[PDB]
């Protein structure tokens, strides 16, 4: 229930409803032109701002900013009066619409009077950060990543334990995700390379759809994702992706080498201890 | 001395016939399909299925101008040994009535000129329609099809590029096409009752269109077989984009297991499980020992 609480906002199609179907409903990106399962408590949109962790304001870059931008400053300056330790976010959203001349344009301008508006209200120790964001890419889940990530103070001890296991297991890299999400909440101190984020995205992805087809039960329904959830894919460079059940809303996935993999019994035994430290982490 | 079969491909123009071909046979997204330009008359394709069928695909350039020359001065060169017919409509046309004439008048073409033709009608662009609105619209355009195809039988689709829809499309077209179809039916039904198998979906690799499956347990979602194809395709492309070429993969439940592996040289297996006393190693020996039975068969 001490989930880290978001509120998306922003002015009508700017893509709340968007953001919020792709991110957290598992749904399509075309499928959104007509319209308490996360690790995360979030809200499309002064009691509200008391106890939220982070503010996403959006805006539509295939769009002029110039009202988008003045409903920020004020919806941002209204917040911070509240609860100054807030943390303020920015989804310059559509840019799959741009060129790439024009999303470092957009980005630069709406940075440059974004700061400068602050500036001038005296609002100097607040900050913002911005993101590049995209339904129709994988922005949408690393902007979030990045977001949520700010509001975890466990998140040393995540890194720590994830460490541990994978120099202790013959692992490359491990993400800790949010299972509906697809948002990582923690990953070992390796460098993290987004084309292996998008990957292990994608790798949930199949999981839950050929889980929800297969093994519901007999009648309509049971779940996708219980405490046997598991999976194991093999890449002809001989990469390994390893996907188990950490928690009901976090899922571990490991990107390792055939020739670690050929070591799945230490593998095995070490995960039981990294789980049940993650269990000591949260009071499951 | 593998069976070549000509396949039509015709609709007027932006209709989405080049992306439809181009998903299902070039490894394109839905998202890439925006960049194609216009065919100019017919663009040839020649797709290896299997080693035993070629798909001699005629992609027709569905401009005005296009049509009438197929209607006339190639009137031969285009409806000549045709097997298939795939008709393509935007469920968005403002032209109704002027797309039944160009449908019509290749319907005479093909009663003229090869009148065994099997004749498919894909009512396209579904994703425009608004959900609760879909299954209402194609049933009507299905209705009026059906009649207005007079004599020749038509087997029509609502299709998308954005969904599994267009995979259930191809694979019942592909599927009338492969030859030896019902033999490979039973050699896959055989191996799953040996292996003892919930369901086994066999794919062409390529393509991971169902070429054949097997059943044991009636289950649920009668449109699972597309959500496969559609779910793995968009995987296998992931992982050639991002890092290397798909392999194999294990899936599990505490209620299933799932075996999705190269089969033969030609084909990816699928194999679903709900654990009796079935040691995990004689699963994988089944597997990796029908190969040798299916990897003859598709000889030529
Ligand atoms: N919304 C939507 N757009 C689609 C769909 N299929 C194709 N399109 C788009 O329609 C446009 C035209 O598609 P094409 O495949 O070039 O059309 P074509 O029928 O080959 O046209 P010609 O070559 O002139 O005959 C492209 O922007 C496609 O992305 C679909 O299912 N839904
Ligand atoms: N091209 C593009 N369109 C988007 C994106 N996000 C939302 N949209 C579209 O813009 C409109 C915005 O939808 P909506 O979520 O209702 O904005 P909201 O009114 O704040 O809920 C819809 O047509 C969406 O398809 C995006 O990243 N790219
Ligand atoms: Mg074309």
């Amino acid at each position: 229930s001490s989930k880290p609480r978001i509120l998306l906002m922003g002015l009508r199609r700017s893509g709340k409803n968007s953001i919020q179907k792709v991110v957290f409903h598992k749904m399509s990106p075309n499928e959104t032109l007509f319209l308490n399962s996360s690790f995360v408590n979030f809200q499309i949109w002064e009691m509200i701002f008391r106890g939220t962790g982070a503010l996403i304001y959006v805006i539509d870059a295939q769009d002029d900013y110039m009202e988008a931008l003045t409903r920020l400053h004020i919806t941002v300056s209204k917040a911070y009066k509240v609860n100054p330790d807030m943390n303020f976010e920015v989804f310059i959203h559509k840019v799959d619409g741009l060129s790439d001349d024009h999303k470092i344009e957009t980005q630069r301008d709406i940075h440059q009077r974004a700061n400068d508006d602050l500036a001038d209200a005296g609002l100097e120790k607040l900050h913002l950060s911005f993101y590049l964001t995209s339904i129709y890419d994988h922005s949408i889940f690393e902007a979030f990543s990045k977001v949520v990530q700010k509001l975890i103070p466990q998140l040393p001890t995540l890194e720590n334990l994830l460490n541990i296991f994978i120099s202790n297991s013959g692992i490359e890299k491990a993400f800790l995700f949010d299972v509906v999400s697809k948002i990582y909440i923690a990953t070992d101190s390796s460098p993290v390379d987004m084309q292996s984020y998008e990957l292990c995205c994608d790798m949930i992805d199949v999981v839950i759809d050929v889980s929800c087809i297969y093994g519901l039960k007999e009648d309509g329904s049971g779940s996708a994702y219980d405490k046997e959830s598991m999976a194991i894919i093999k890449l002809n460079n001989t990469t390994v992706l390893y996907l188990k059940e950490v928690t009901k809303f976090l899922a571990l996935v490991c990107i390792l080498r055939e020739e670690s993999f050929e070591r799945k019994g230490l593998i095995d035994y070490n995960f039981h201890c990294f789980r049940k430290a993650i269990h000591e982490v949260f009071e499951v | 001395t593998a069976m070549k079969k000509k396949v039509l491909l015709m609709g007027k123009s932006g209709s989405g016939k080049t992306s439809m071909r181009s998903i299902i046979f070039a490894n394109y997204i839905a998202r890439d399909t925006r960049r194609l330009g216009a065919t100019i008359d017919v663009e040839h394709s020649h797709v290896r299925f299997l080693g035993n069928l070629v798909l001699n695909l005629w992609d027709c350039g569905g401009l005005d101008t296009f049509m009438e020359n197929y209607f006339t001065s190639q009137r031969d060169n285009i409806f000549r040994n045709v097997e298939v017919l795939i008709y393509v409509f935007d469920v968005e046309s403002r032209e109704l009535e002027k797309d039944m004439h160009y449908y019509q008048s290749c319907l005479e073409a093909i009663l003229q000129n090869s009148p065994d033709a099997k004749i498919f009608c894909l009512v396209h662009k579904m994703d425009l329609v608004q959900e609760d609105q879909r299954d209402l619209i194609f049933k009507e355009r299905e209705e009026d099809l059906r009649r207005l195809s007079r004599p020749l039988e038509c087997a029509c689709f609502r299709t998308s590029i954005w969904d599994e829809t267009l995979y259930k499309a191809w694979s019942s077209i592909v599927y009338q096409l492969i030859p030896n179809v019902q033999q490979l039916e039973m050699n896959l039904r055989n191996f799953a009752q040996i292996i003892e198998a919930d369901e086994v979906l066999l794919f062409e690799r390529a393509t991971f269109l169902v070429i054949s499956h097997y059943q044991c347990k009636e289950q649920r979602d009668v449109h699972r077989f597309e959500k496969i194809s559609n779910i793995i395709k968009q995987f296998k492309l992931s992982c050639s984009k991002l890092a290397a070429s798909f392999q194999s993969m294990e899936v599990r439940n505490s209620n299933f297991a799932a075996f999705i592996d190269i089969f033969t040289s030609n084909t990816y297996v699928m194999v679903v499980m709900s654990d009796p006393s079935i040691p995990s190693a004689a699963t994988l020996i089944n597997i990796r020992n029908a190969r040798k039975h299916f990897e003859k068969l598709e000889r030529v």
